[PDB]
């Protein structure tokens, strides 16, 4: 399944440039209203997909063993990696924590090689280093990049994790309910001890954004899936680093952001990456 | 893509020494690792370079040629069927038997 | 692969999305200029997916016997149906000639039936019939609704005439690439004899609107093509009436289109109904 | 998914008649359409409605019932290995050997 890749890519690049409209439209806006209002839209939209797939629901497959590994992942891609995120957005700048979170297959194909004993020794890391290169190439500065390697390493290492647990007895769209229900539970539990206000989402407009913001985002997160349970972690990741193409050109042509000549450059590295790895 | 096949098993005394070999078949250009189990990773040679990787059982013990796989100082031990292998793609990572795709019959060798 | 049905139908909906946006955001744009650049910016997009997947080219495969299948649908769905749509919205208005275009897989799942003796007596013929039906309840004009039949007939034999070529030796990307090359030829005989201008192409905004628009087509073509191949004439075209859901729905959250109640009830039949098609 | 046995077949003089039968086993709740061909369609009988539809080369010769094939007036063209075949589906559109996707091995009658 090679299309679901870049399926999964021009996906998340749709949701991220679907984002950016949001909250420049909306300025009281926070980002933990946000996550928690699109996690607890998408639950149904994750419920609808299980329902219409298969049979009603399978709670036997949620063993409390082996899907930590799922949990874990979620609670420390979600919450803290867009908490981090948004700390590098104040810190360094609103598109450098983007590159870098861009830039995070790094810490999978280390992690899928050395954790999961997976065998990509000389054929991905060539792609990968230079989508690398071409991302570094377009780019305090200290600890900047320390907190934005601390998105990444998270961010990089939910792949990992989410094909641990579907090896064995655990399909695309399970896998993903799971972390987006526990998403949606440690959200929550950050929004009530901070008690953060819930007038915003009352709004039609924002809501009809959110919708199709989740949905976006969940199609690119279940092709995601289904690619990386039969396509691993490795090159997984690698193909769906393509959404910063994506990103930028409808960044430019929608939103009308300015476009500059580096742009352009690392758009063409970073094209001829993922045209490599196939 | 590749068959493989092994010749040189059969019955040793302990104490001695013995050559097993295999012969590989078919699309043999893109192959990277060359390899040598009983599945455990016993033996694993890069073609370009020209480096093996032993295990730490044997090394010192075995050696390997471009296959031929050369066993001193056996011990009772070493009765197993012994089983080429060959990978598409390889840099540091041997001896494992689920990153060789390719795989052959495997030759029985019994010391006394 | 039963996605790529409702991946085409997302696809298209995007399109036919930034479709309306183009022609709303511009007053003197005329559908033959767009009709024109939007082919000959996706040609270089299929050179591109042709050199990405496979050899170069394979020119030997365009035989003239048989591919006469694929140019007469291209020059009787592209051309002339975009023509007698456009009659149609400025005959009986904007959106009813949408409403058929959607209601088109009846011509085709008649002519898959009789025509290539396809077997699909009453498993389909359920779904598409209750979909037919919620498109007629979401609504001179005697000869509104004939020009409207004659855009429907060709949309839905464009699809068994794209199901007749493919069965031995045309892959879906070259069935695709053919199409798109004659409908080029076409409209580029059709503005020549009119001497249409081309001057409003030139502008830097519309060339990304009609790059990113000609992008979601294709990729919509080529999902609904891969579908048709593997699926066939019959269901592949009722799994991506779906499209008429998503049009609606961008078309209410994005560009501000007032929302009424009978839209909703014609989107709950037609999701029943592609629900009920799987 | 349905396994189809056919019975009955043999040498028949020509001018008399014969029986065929078919029994099928396993999923058979969904199967619309039974068939009987020889591929040439020659028998479809529908199982709710209870329609048979025929070729018209024997149409009013042959019947169909609910499967048995009783074949009159038989003549020297009808040696052929017949048959079975059901539909998962089917409205209208009988007699077609691609509609059937369940198919059986078939027994030869030869008219002397
Ligand atoms: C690509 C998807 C980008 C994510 C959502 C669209 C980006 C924001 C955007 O394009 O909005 C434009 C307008 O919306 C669009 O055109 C969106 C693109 C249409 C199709 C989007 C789906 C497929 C792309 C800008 O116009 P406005 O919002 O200032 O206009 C105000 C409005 O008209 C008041 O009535």
């Amino acid at each position: 399944g090679v299309p679901f890749g870049l399926l999964s890519g021009i996906f998340w690049g749709l949701g991220l440039t679907v984002s950016a409209y949001i909250f420049s439209i909306f300025t009281d806006l926070s980002p933990f209203v946000v996550a928690a209002t699109h996690d607890f839209l998408s639950i149904f939209i994750l419920l609808a997909f299980l329902l219409v797939k298969e049979g009603k629901v399978r709670l036997s497959i949620f063993l409390n063993i082996r899907n930590v590994s799922v949990i874990i992942g979620a609670l420390l891609a979600g919450p803290i990696g867009m908490q981090a995120n948004l700390y590098a957005v104040k810190y360094i700048g609103s598109s450098l924590a983007s590159s870098v979170s861009a830039i995070y297959p790094a810490i999978s194909v280390l992690l899928a090689f050395f954790f999961l004993k997976h065998k990509i020794s000389k054929n991905t890391v060539f792609g990968i280093v230079l989508i690398i290169g071409g991302i570094i190439a377009q780019t305090s500065f200290y600890i900047g990049i320390l907190c934005a390697l601390v998105c990444a390493i998270a961010w990089g290492s939910e792949s990992v994790l989410s094909s641990f647990a579907m090896e064995s007895e655990l399909s695309e769209i399970e896998a993903l309910l799971i972390r987006q229900v526990t998403s949606f539970l440690s959200y929550l539990v950050i929004v009530l001890f901070s008690h953060q206000s819930f007038t915003a989402v009352a709004n039609g407009q924002l809501l009809g954004l959110m919708i199709v913001f989740a949905a976006f985002d969940m199609i690119s997160y279940l092709a995601y899936y289904i690619a990386i349970n039969r396509l691993q972690p490795a090159k997984a990741t690698g193909l769906n680093v393509s959404y910063v193409v994506w990103t930028v050109l409808f960044a430019v042509v929608f939103l009308g952001a300015p476009l500059d000549m580096l742009t352009i450059m690392t758009s063409l590295v970073v094209i001829a990456g993922v045209y490599i790895i196939i | 893509q590749v068959q493989l096949v092994e010749s040189g098993g059969g019955s040793v005394q302990a104490g001695g020494s013995l050559r097993l070999s295999c012969a590989a078949s078919g699309t043999i250009h893109a192959i990277g690792y060359l390899g040598w189990f009983r599945r455990e990773g016993v033996a694993a040679l890069t073609t370009y370079d020209g480096w093996t990787y032993y295990a730490d059982s044997v090394k010192g013990r075995f050696t390997v040629s471009l296959v031929y796989l050369q066993m001193n100082s056996l011990k009772p031990e070493d009765t197993a069927l012994y089983y080429c292998a060959a990978a598409d793609d390889g840099w540091m990572f041997p001896l494992y038997h689920n990153h060789y795709e390719y795989w052959g019959q495997g030759t029985q060798v019994t010391v006394s």
